[PDB]
């Protein structure tokens, strides 16, 4: 009494992975024409997202691809006779290096900061070193063109994907999210690069946010998604006098040659006031985790300067901070913050940023960086809108030990990119009918499947139907010529509902169709008839098959 | 073959230092966690703490906080720990472990020879 | 703190006999537990990756199964070879060990 | 308790045309497909014709083929019968009837449900 | 357009009559897929009865 | 191929523009680039800036 | 099963498939030492010292 009706276009998505391509590398469009899907709740998992990885590598790519047209330091790779600028932090090296003419050398005096040289002996009069990690690889000189501004980036689907943002305000990252809209593109997500603290990120909706894939274990990071942010401003305050020298065929080396007035060290100022009440408030949203616990901020028990300090761009220059002003703090179940007295304040919390030029690039290893300095000072300004916090595990009498954390920059696209999941629609499916043979992209996923059967011209149309890119434009095409193909050997081409002649078996499904067409959406079909779908198309075919050799038989009849 | 070779066995004085290393040869050294196991020697095992060779990061126990350093040297694929203050209750076989993939750290799969460290006067 | 609680502290059995051993988590919600055979004078040994899942090179007369903050670990008949300290380990915190 | 009131009916001349209409109330209404049924005096039920619940397939007994056009408009919660030519064998009782098909999504209603109270159609 | 057909078929290119019928491709495809649509609807009603 | 195949278009009038084809743009960087491929496996005479 | 694009000439090489397999064993019995130097930043050359 029932039979397979074949439907192309219905709203049906399965988990998948693709190549999102950035768009600033192609123009954006005037919005991304989000179409909220009612009644539809999907599964996250910020910890197990795609998305993160591929723009971790894009990343890792577009930064080295801006340093390989760029002059490579070798010839400074020498001994260097430094002594003290007295004219410790900075040194006054000379050092006698090659010059454009490949026959002569050039004398040149530098002052680099003590954290950039490694001593080729005691270290005391001028003393031999030569610059750090020159020896085990080459240190590439950052172009003056290189933009060290963060321009946000918009990823947006290739053709036969979606992409499922989820407007949960109170949503951590992980779990069940209902509200779930449909994006073309993502909002802009600026790379930046910081330790410990999150700077220029989204603010929370409603509240603090704590994110962890697992608040039990040490081993996780914790991600603390504020919702009001503190403003730091950094600085350094040095007047520098730039002087550069040529050291090939076009290849001009920059660097420090004086500085004007007295030597100050670079610091960043957060207002007292801001900051113990912002780390009050998520004190009091991590007691809601770790009930009848203590717990108490301290700085970083170890590691290299990268993860010990907090580590950031300032207008090309790397800063480090020390951090440990800030992160002093005991907050206990009674309520009481212990160092108190920081909400009627006018204090600043001075942070002793360090500046280092020799930048160890990521992790590579096998590939440093040198940020050449720029005349005058440099202040920037930026929001502290989230922390990055590892838990100090083993056995403890019921305290907690939040201490800063980082190095791993997944886990800073990891908070501006957990609303978003990357799915795969599955236009073609199986529904039983009667019928015997003889708005939006998504926008009814949440409708019954009675009122989807007919908005099918719209999920079939935007099908849209260089290697990273072209590689996933033949990937769609071959999906929607194998969906075609499919319903071409079942007799179903050119239709969007196509009739069969297959009966409906009761083991399939054995509901009425008031209970199917009136009650279920498509998502809770194809999670039903799963199972049964290499049966239903063999079946399909084999029924086609019997009916072309009909057809030919009736049409040699006379 | 994955293989973790650690120092020999060792004799301190209460209030002294320890260093113990561990070799780490056959894999990727930047891109998996090493777990220091303390096993004492009828008492069980104690995991002391864990360090992060890609960055050197490390989250020592709360109860060996301020006396347990932990140090990589990358260029020869070592791992180290400095253990101070050393007491009589401190004698146990120090062990360097891994876990079989980078994603899942505590799963540890690959363990080093134990390092007997004795504290006596 | 995850105060693991494994019992029986010390087991009697002989070759052939069905051993049981048992690990109480203080807190659980999720099936991450970790089985260990130590032998005397080696460093202990991964029998049980996961909750159940089994570790290569382990013959299958080890199993295991449980979920939450109850989990068990068996023996199909103890053979000579597997004399030995059981331990259980979720996360860091390491249980008391059994001697089988 | 639905209720179908046709509205309409009276008296014509051999050769002219009459509209019928039928309100309906107490039920979603684009979602029955519904028909015509004559009644002519001392006679029994005669179907005429059937429309579907999107108003897009219309059916007819083949002895009104071509003269009688049926319509519905689901905004209005409105059926139409429009006849011409009205022969003298037209003569009838005509009952406005929910049912008689279904959309292929939903189960068979080959009956007719639900009956209105009957236009008199006087043909002479 | 309001040319007749022998206007069109006989007098006229397919390159004038994209230039004069370009303004509405937009209306002339959405209704040519909202009359299908309403056809598979109408056929698998059709294919329903009986 | 033996010949390009020329099919002459009767009564068609097109507007052409020279100063604003694209061929000439890619030929332009087909040659700049043709060019810059032939010298890439070639000695540099970097030893010679004496 | 000897092969050959044409045996009849002395330029293509005869491919001659063997059946049974003779077991050939090699060896180097010099207990050699093997040293290395950095020629350059992080490009070890290794080389036979005794
Ligand atoms: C977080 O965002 C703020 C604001 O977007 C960033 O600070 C801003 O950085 C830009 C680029 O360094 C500064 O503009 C520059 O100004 C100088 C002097 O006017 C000019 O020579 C450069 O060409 C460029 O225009 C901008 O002034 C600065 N804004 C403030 C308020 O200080 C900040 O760097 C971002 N933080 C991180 C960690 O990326
Ligand atoms: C860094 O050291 C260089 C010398 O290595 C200093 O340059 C000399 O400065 C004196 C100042 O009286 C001049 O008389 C010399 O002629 C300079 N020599 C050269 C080669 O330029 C330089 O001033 C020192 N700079 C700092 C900031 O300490
Ligand atoms: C690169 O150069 C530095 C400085 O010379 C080397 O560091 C020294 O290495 C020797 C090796 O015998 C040690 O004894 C010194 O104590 C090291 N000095 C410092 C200040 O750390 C470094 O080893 C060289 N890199 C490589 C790969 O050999
Ligand atoms: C540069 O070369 C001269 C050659 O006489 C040498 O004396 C001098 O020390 C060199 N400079 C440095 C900074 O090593
Ligand atoms: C977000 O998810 C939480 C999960 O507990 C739920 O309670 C809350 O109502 C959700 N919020 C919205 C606005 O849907
Ligand atoms: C995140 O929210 C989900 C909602 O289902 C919940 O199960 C999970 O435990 C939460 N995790 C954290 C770390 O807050
Ligand atoms: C769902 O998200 C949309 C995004 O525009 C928002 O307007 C709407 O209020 C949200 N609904 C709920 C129930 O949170
Ligand atoms: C930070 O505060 C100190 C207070 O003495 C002030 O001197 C300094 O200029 C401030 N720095 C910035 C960057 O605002
Ligand atoms: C920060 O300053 C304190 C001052 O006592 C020092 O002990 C600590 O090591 C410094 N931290 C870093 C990361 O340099
Ligand atoms: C640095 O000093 C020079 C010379 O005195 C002066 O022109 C310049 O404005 C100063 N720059 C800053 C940032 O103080
Ligand atoms: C920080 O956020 C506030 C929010 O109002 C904004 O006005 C300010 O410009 C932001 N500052 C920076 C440096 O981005
Ligand atoms: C969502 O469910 C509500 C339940 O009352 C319903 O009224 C609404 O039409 C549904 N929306 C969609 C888009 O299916
Ligand atoms: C080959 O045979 C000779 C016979 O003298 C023997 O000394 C040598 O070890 C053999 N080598 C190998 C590789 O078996």
């Amino acid at each position: 009494n029932l039979w397979v009706t074949v439907y192309y276009g219905v709203p049906v998505w399965k988990e998948a992975r693709t190549t999102l391509f950035c768009a600033s590398c192609v123009p954006t469009d005037p919005n991304p024409q989000e179409m909220v899907l009612g009644n539809v709740t999907e599964n996250f998992n910020m910890w197990k997202n795609d998305m993160v990885d591929q723009m971790h590598e894009d990343v890792i790519s577009l930064w080295a691809q801006s340093l390989k047209p760029c002059v490579k330091l070798t010839p400074l790779c020498v001994t260097l006779e430094c002594t003290q600028v007295n004219a410790d932090e900075m040194k006054n090296c000379s050092f006698n290096t090659t010059t454009e003419i490949r026959d002569k050398k050039q004398k040149a005096y530098a002052l680099f900061y003590r954290l950039d040289l490694v001593p080729l002996e005691r270290e005391n009069s001028a003393s031999k070193y030569i610059l750090i990690n020159c020896n085990t690889s080459a240190i590439t000189q950052a172009c003056p063109k290189v933009n060290f501004d963060p321009i946000p980036i918009h990823y947006c689907t290739p053709a036969g994907y979606a992409i499922l943002k989820c407007n949960n305000k109170t949503f951590n990252g992980t779990g069940s999210c209902n509200n779930v809209s449909t994006v073309q593109c993502t909002h802009g997500i600026k790379p930046v690069v910081s330790t410990q603290l999150l700077l220029n990120g989204s603010l929370a909706e409603e509240e603090i946010i704590i994110r962890s894939e697992n608040l039990m274990d040490n081993v996780k990071t914790i991600i603390v998604h504020l919702d009001q942010s503190v403003e730091i401003v950094c600085t350094r305050p040095n007047n520098n006098t730039v002087k550069s020298i040529r050291i090939g065929p076009g290849q001009t080396f920059y660097y420090t040659g004086d500085i004007i007035g007295n030597i100050r060290e670079a610091h960043c100022n957060i207002s007292e006031k801001k900051w113990h009440e912002m780390l009050r408030r998520v004190s009091e949203k991590l007691a809601e985790h770790f009930p009848n616990k203590t717990i108490k901020f301290t700085s970083s028990s170890g590691g290299d300067l990268e993860i010990t300090t907090h580590s950031f761009n300032c207008r090309g220059e790397f800063f480090y901070c020390n951090t440990s002003g800030l992160f002093n703090s005991t907050y206990m179940p009674n309520g009481t913050y212990m160092p108190n007295g920081t909400n009627n304040s006018n204090s600043t919390i001075i942070l002793p940023c360090r500046i280092k030029q020799i930048i160890n690039m990521w992790q590579e290893v096998g590939r440093a960086m040198y940020a050449p300095p720029i005349a005058g000072n440099i202040t920037c300004n930026s929001n502290i809108t989230g922390l990055l916090l590892v838990r100090d595990g083993g056995k403890n009498n019921n305290t907690e030990i939040f201490r800063p954390g980082g190095g791993d920059m997944r886990d800073n696209w990891r908070s501006e990119l957990y609303k978003y999941k990357v799915v795969e629609i599955k236009p073609l499916g199986v529904a039983p009918t009667r019928c015997k043979r003889r708005l939006g992209f998504l926008g009814a996923a949440g409708s019954t499947m009675g009122a989807a059967s007919i908005t099918l011209t719209v999920q079939a149309r935007q099908l849209l139907s260089g290697i990273k890119q072209l590689q996933t434009r033949v990937l769609a095409i071959e999906h929607y010529l194998k969906d075609q193909q499919l319903l071409g050997i079942w007799g179903c081409s050119g239709k969007l509902i196509c009739c069969t002649a297959v009966p409906w078996n009761s083991s399939w499904s054995n509901k009425s169709l008031t209970d199917i067409w009136d009650n279920m959406t498509w998502m809770q079909w194809d999670r039903e008839v799963s199972n049964y779908t290499g049966i239903i198309y063999r079946l399909l075919e084999d029924s086609q098959n019997q009916q072309e050799r009909n057809e030919q038989d009736l049409l040699a009849l006379d | 073959q994955v293989q973790l070779v650690q120092s020999g066995a060792e004799v301190k004085k209460p209030g002294a230092s320890v260093k113990v290393s561990c070799k780490a040869s056959g894999y990727s050294f930047t891109d998996y966690y090493i777990h220091w196991v303390r096993q004492a020697p009828g008492q069980g095992l104690e995991w002391m703490g864990w360090i992060n060779p890609r960055f050197g990061g490390v989250n020592y126990a709360q109860k060996f906080q301020g006396r347990v350093t932990m140090t990589r040297d990358t260029s020869i694929r070592t791992a180290h720990m400095e253990l101070s203050r050393l007491i009589s209750d401190d004698t146990a076989f120090y062990y360097c472990a891994r876990g079989r993939f980078a994603d899942s750290v505590w799963n540890l799969l690959f363990w080093g020879q134990g390092t007997l460290v004795t504290v006596s006067s | 703190d995850i105060q693991m609680t494994q019992s029986p502290s010390s087991l009697s059995a002989s070759v052939g006999d069905r051993v049981t051993i048992t690990c109480q988590a203080s807190q659980g919600i999720s099936n991450y537990l970790n089985w260990y055979q130590q032998k005397p004078g080696k460093a202990p040994k991964l029998l049980i990756y996961d909750a159940s899942n089994l570790e290569t090179g382990v013959p299958s007369r080890f199993s295991g199964s449980g979920s939450g903050t109850d989990f068990t670990f068996t023996i199909s008949g103890l053979q000579p070879e597997d004399i030995a300290t059981y331990y259980c380990q979720k996360y860091e915190f390491f249980g008391g060990g059994t001697k089988v | 308790e639905v209720q179908l009131v046709e509205t309409g009916g009276g008296l014509v001349q051999p050769g002219g045309s009459l509209k019928l209409s039928c309100r309906a109330s107490g039920y979603t209404f684009s979602s029955f497909a519904m028909s015509w049924v004559r009644q002519a005096p001392g006679k029994g039920l005669e179907w005429v014709s059937l429309i579907n619940d999107r108003g897009g397939l219309t059916f007819y007994v083949d002895s009104v083929k071509g003269r009688f056009t049926i319509s519905r408009d689901n905004s209005k919660n409105t059926l139409s019968l429009q006849m011409h030519s009205l022969r003298d064998g037209d003569t009838a009782v005509y009952y406005c009837a929910t049912g008689g098909m279904s959309s292929a999504l939903q189960s068979s209603k080959y009956y007719f449900d639900f009956w209105g109270q009957g236009a008199l159609v006087t043909v002479s």
